[PDB]
RNA sequence: UCUGAUCGUAUUGGGCAUCUAACCUCGAACCCUGAAUCGGGUUUAGGGACAGUGCCUGGCGGGUAGUUUAACUGGGGCGGUUGCCUCCUAAAAUGUAACGGAGGCGCCCAAAGGUUCCCUCAACCUGGACGGCAAUCAGGUGGCGAGUGUAAAUGCACAAGGGAGCUUGACUGCGAGACUUACAAGUCAAGCAGGGACGAAAGUCGGGAUUAGUGAUCCGGCACCCCCGAGUGGAAGGGGUG
RNA sequence: UUGCACUACGAGUAAAGAUGCUCGUUACGCGCGGCAGGACGAAAAGACCCCGGGACCUUCACUACAACUUGGUAUUGAUGU
RNA sequence: UACUAAAAACACAGGUCCGUGCGAAGUCGCAAGACGAUGUAUACGGACUGACGCCUGCCCGGUGCUGGAAGGUUAAGAGG
RNA sequence: AUGCCGUGGUGUAAAGCGUGGCAGUGAGACGGCGGGGGAUAAGCUCCGUACGUCGAAAGGGAAACAGCCCAGAUCGCCGGC
RNA sequence: GGGAUGAGCUGUGGGUAGGGGUGAAAGGCCAAUCAAACUCCGUGAUAGCUGGUUCUCCCCGAAAUGCAUUUAGGUGCAGC
RNA sequence: GCCGCAGCGAAAGCGAGUCUGAAUAGGGCGACCCACACGCGCAUACGCGCGUGUGAAUAGUGGCGUGUUCUGGACCCGAA
RNA sequence: AAUAUAUAGGGUGCGGGAGGGAACGCGGGGAAGUGAAACAUCUCAGUACCCGUAGGAGGAGAAAACAAUUGUGAUUCCGCA
């Protein structure tokens, strides 16, 4: 049988995505759309994080907008 | 060619840092501005 | 664990040594001295233990929890810092 | 006779006042040079036993 | 009296030679012994501080002894694989298998980090000494087709890409609240204080556009703190922090 | 040897090869001598293959030991050079 | 190979090599003691070929065996 | 399109969650739908599916026929749909 | 059918004992058993492996997945 | 004698607190009753602080029974 | 006796020992299966077995003792720690 696990690997799954959705009211220091780059663009009361994790710095609702093209993630307090 | 060098005081000889430079890029040894517990206040800091 | 490395011996040590020589005192706040000897008067380590607040044949040692209205004159082993400004608060005394 | 206590986990895990089990945490021995200082705090102190461990963690303390 | 040479007395250690008295002889004779190729004793002939043995110590040692010699697997063997990172399979949240389809990692950087200010590229068209398809120059057209230390994805022209000045936050004491998760782990973090760096300020800075560049516990090593110190005072050892 | 018993056959169906299930077809009840196609017949908790354990064998696999062997020291002394 | 294998296998006389100088070497024994042997290198033990005839080539790098000791590395003890 | 997260109405007893005592299980199979491996072969194999059934489910239908369709056996009845 | 004056066959008495004997070598034989005999004892050896585990009714009622594993027919924790 | 009676900390030690820290910063662990009257700084009515109660609900420990677990052969039977 | 002092050995008369027993005691020798989910350190376990040797019991015993600033005052055995 010819060995054809030349490419028999794979990494870890990274649960990115969006964890706290439009209209859902968060507490402060959460974090709200983990990615890979800025896929999403910090607005309002959104800090950016390290690794691009766009937590919250306010308590208050979530609302997702257009600023330019780029996509934000904003609280309104 | 990276080794760990560690990063003491020049006043109260504490070894308060560890990191790592290159060897053939730097023969001589780093000094830098850290800051130093003891003391208090921002002191040099050069390799052992 | 089935054959990984167990709860065991993942986990570090915890840190420190237990001392050979520690001393330990029995407790009895001045908050019992109130409610057990509301008269007052001498309240000896010998009268804490028919009273039962404290063990037989260990060092007694007074604290502050509680109030303290009473006037009582309290020998001890020890006193707490917050337990000498309590009973001479209320006129009493402590002695060693 | 007389039940023997687990001599390894007794070193490992401590009781509260109200009866928690503490323990320490992994990863802060050696090899801390690319380690980052907020790595090492994470790790600094003491955690409480998981809701999921302490069946068997409190069965080997006695 | 000192460097060095030599001489002398005493003491002790190593070689070589001789001696006999420890020890050794399955060399001989005699006696216990009446019947003795055992044994012991006396005498003699050789050996001799060697050998043998005891304690310590290195070598050689399948002669012998106890045991190990991995799992996955379209039956086992042979081959290949085992952890981390990115894509697709993956059915528009997250997750998802096969010996399914592709590739990378076990680093590098004292600036390729922090900050402040400024800049816009590749390709193509026309002109130009050597000069060529393509070095350097000038002008048009060019909205991202170049570039990012390193794989791919998501990003990035507002720049995270190109350039320069000053610097060390590639900090210490911490951390509300979350992501992920069987557990152990892993990830993000506003903000407070000390002490700094840049900036006129507002402010940003707890390494690097982002996600790999790694290893639990146990047992040890070093620097510091001076916590316990087996009667006491020390010390040995142990402890904490890094 | 033996779970039973007033124990047919075909084409099917089913743990994929049916005396026992379905649809049919055939067969009066019970004995005696024969044959060996099926009852996956009887005997041996498969010897092959795999998984777990065991044994014994091998060697430049690991760790030990007997034997052989090195030196120091005791038994071990004297006089020379 | 008692109980599925009698053979081309084992033995054999013959050949060679290596060991042994004599309570030998080898073996059974912790030892004494024994066999070897009431034998002494034309003998005894170990290995491999196997009557006889013609013959048995080349390699000493590898791993053994034998001999040597210039230099390198190396234990205890002495030294402190 | 579905699915997913949040919130406001309405609906529904035996739903959800925290913490203890005691478990078993960790060999799954077929059918519908979406796919990988395989020759778009297999009663083949490997995944997805608030999909079903069997496993652990009798009763009726598919001639017979774990997994397909209808339907979930508390017991009685010589009653109806 | 092979040997049948020979390395013959045989009686009686004696010797060698288990990691040992004995073997003209087959792992043969050592009391109908031998790649390490038999008996007793340690001993009720251990087996992630197979088999078994006895009266009734009432209520509720799964799983065959994830993670790790000298792990894949075992087990810990989660799910139910 | 054991368990309850105060905890925190590596320990010295301090104690309703305590360790980390330069911190009268923040965290970890541990203590800490408004359902009502009254006084009082005084809240619109509603409560922080603080006294008398209206008289807030605490609590352990020793037997015995049951389920599971631990050391023993440990539910029973079985190797080589 | 060899051999002189003498001894080894020989003659004679008195006493004693040998062997056995179910457990217990003291001194000495000393496994393995098993447990460690493998195994070598460790365990099992100073257990089984073995040897010497008792006594009605034995061993131990009259401080080269502990303790920690006051103290206890031979040993053995049971309960705690
Ligand atoms: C292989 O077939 C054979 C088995 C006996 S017949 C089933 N192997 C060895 O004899
Ligand atoms: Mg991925
Ligand atoms: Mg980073
Ligand atoms: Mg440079
Ligand atoms: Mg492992
Ligand atoms: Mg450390
Ligand atoms: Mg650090
Ligand atoms: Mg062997
Ligand atoms: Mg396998
Ligand atoms: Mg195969
Ligand atoms: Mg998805
Ligand atoms: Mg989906
Ligand atoms: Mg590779
Ligand atoms: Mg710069
Ligand atoms: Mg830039
Ligand atoms: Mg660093
Ligand atoms: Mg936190
Ligand atoms: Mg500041
Ligand atoms: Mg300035
Ligand atoms: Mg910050
Ligand atoms: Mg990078
Ligand atoms: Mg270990
Ligand atoms: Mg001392
Ligand atoms: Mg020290
Ligand atoms: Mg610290
Ligand atoms: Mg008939
Ligand atoms: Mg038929
Ligand atoms: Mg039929
Ligand atoms: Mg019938
Ligand atoms: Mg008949
Ligand atoms: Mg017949
Ligand atoms: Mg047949
Ligand atoms: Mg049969
Ligand atoms: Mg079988
Ligand atoms: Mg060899
Ligand atoms: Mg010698
Ligand atoms: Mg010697
Ligand atoms: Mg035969
Ligand atoms: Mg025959
Ligand atoms: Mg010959
Ligand atoms: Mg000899
Ligand atoms: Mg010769
Ligand atoms: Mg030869
Ligand atoms: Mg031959
Ligand atoms: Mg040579
Ligand atoms: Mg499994
Ligand atoms: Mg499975
Ligand atoms: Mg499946
Ligand atoms: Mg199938
Ligand atoms: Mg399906
Ligand atoms: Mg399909
Ligand atoms: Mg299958
Ligand atoms: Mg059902
Ligand atoms: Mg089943
Ligand atoms: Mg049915
Ligand atoms: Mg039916
Ligand atoms: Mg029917
Ligand atoms: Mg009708
Ligand atoms: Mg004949
Ligand atoms: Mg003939
Ligand atoms: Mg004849
Ligand atoms: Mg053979
Ligand atoms: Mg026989
Ligand atoms: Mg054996
Ligand atoms: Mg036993
Ligand atoms: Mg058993
Ligand atoms: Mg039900
Ligand atoms: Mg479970
Ligand atoms: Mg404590
Ligand atoms: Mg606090
Ligand atoms: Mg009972
Ligand atoms: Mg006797
Ligand atoms: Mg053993
Ligand atoms: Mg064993
Ligand atoms: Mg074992
Ligand atoms: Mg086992
Ligand atoms: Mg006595
Ligand atoms: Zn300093």
């Amino acid at each position: 049988g010819a060995s054809s696990s030349r490419n028999g690997r794979d990494s870890a799954a990274q649960r990115l995505g969006v964890k706290r959705y439009g209209g859902q009211v968060v507490k402060a220091g959460e974090i709200l759309v983990r990615q890979r780059g800025t896929k999403f663009h910090p607005g309002v009361n959104v800090g950016r994080g390290g690794d691009d994790t766009l937590f919250a710095k306010t308590a208050g609702a979530v609302e997702f907008g257009i600023k330019r093209g780029r996509k934000t993630v904003s609280i309104v307090g | 060619v990276r080794p760990k060098i560690t990063l003491a005081c020049e006043v109260c000889k504490h070894r308060n840092y560890i990191t790592k430079k290159n060897r053939r890029n730097d023969p001589d040894r780093l000094e830098l501005k850290k800051f130093c517990p003891n003391c208090g206040k921002h002191q040099a800091h050069r390799e052992t | 664990e089935g054959g990984q490395m167990p709860i065991h011996m993942r986990l570090p040590k915890l840190k420190g040594f237990r001392n050979r020589f520690r001393t330990e005192y029995e407790i009895v706040n001045v908050g019992d001295i109130n409610r057990l000897f509301p008269q007052g008067g001498a309240v000896g380590v010998d009268d804490l233990v028919a009273k039962g607040a404290v063990r037989k044949n260990a060092l007694v040692k007074v604290l502050g929890d509680g109030k303290l209205t009473a006037k009582v004159d309290v020998s001890a082993h020890k006193f707490s810092g917050s337990a000498r400004a309590k009973i001479t608060a209320a006129g009493g005394s402590a002695t060693e | 006779p007389k039940a023997k206590t687990h001599s390894g986990a007794s070193k490992r895990f401590r009781r509260t006042g109200t009866g928690k089990i503490v323990r320490q945490k992994a990863n802060r021995r050696h090899l801390l040079e690319h380690k980052p200082s907020t790595r090492t705090r994470r790790l600094d102190g003491r955690t409480v036993v998981a809701a999921n461990d302490t069946k068997r963690v409190t069965s080997l303390l006695n």
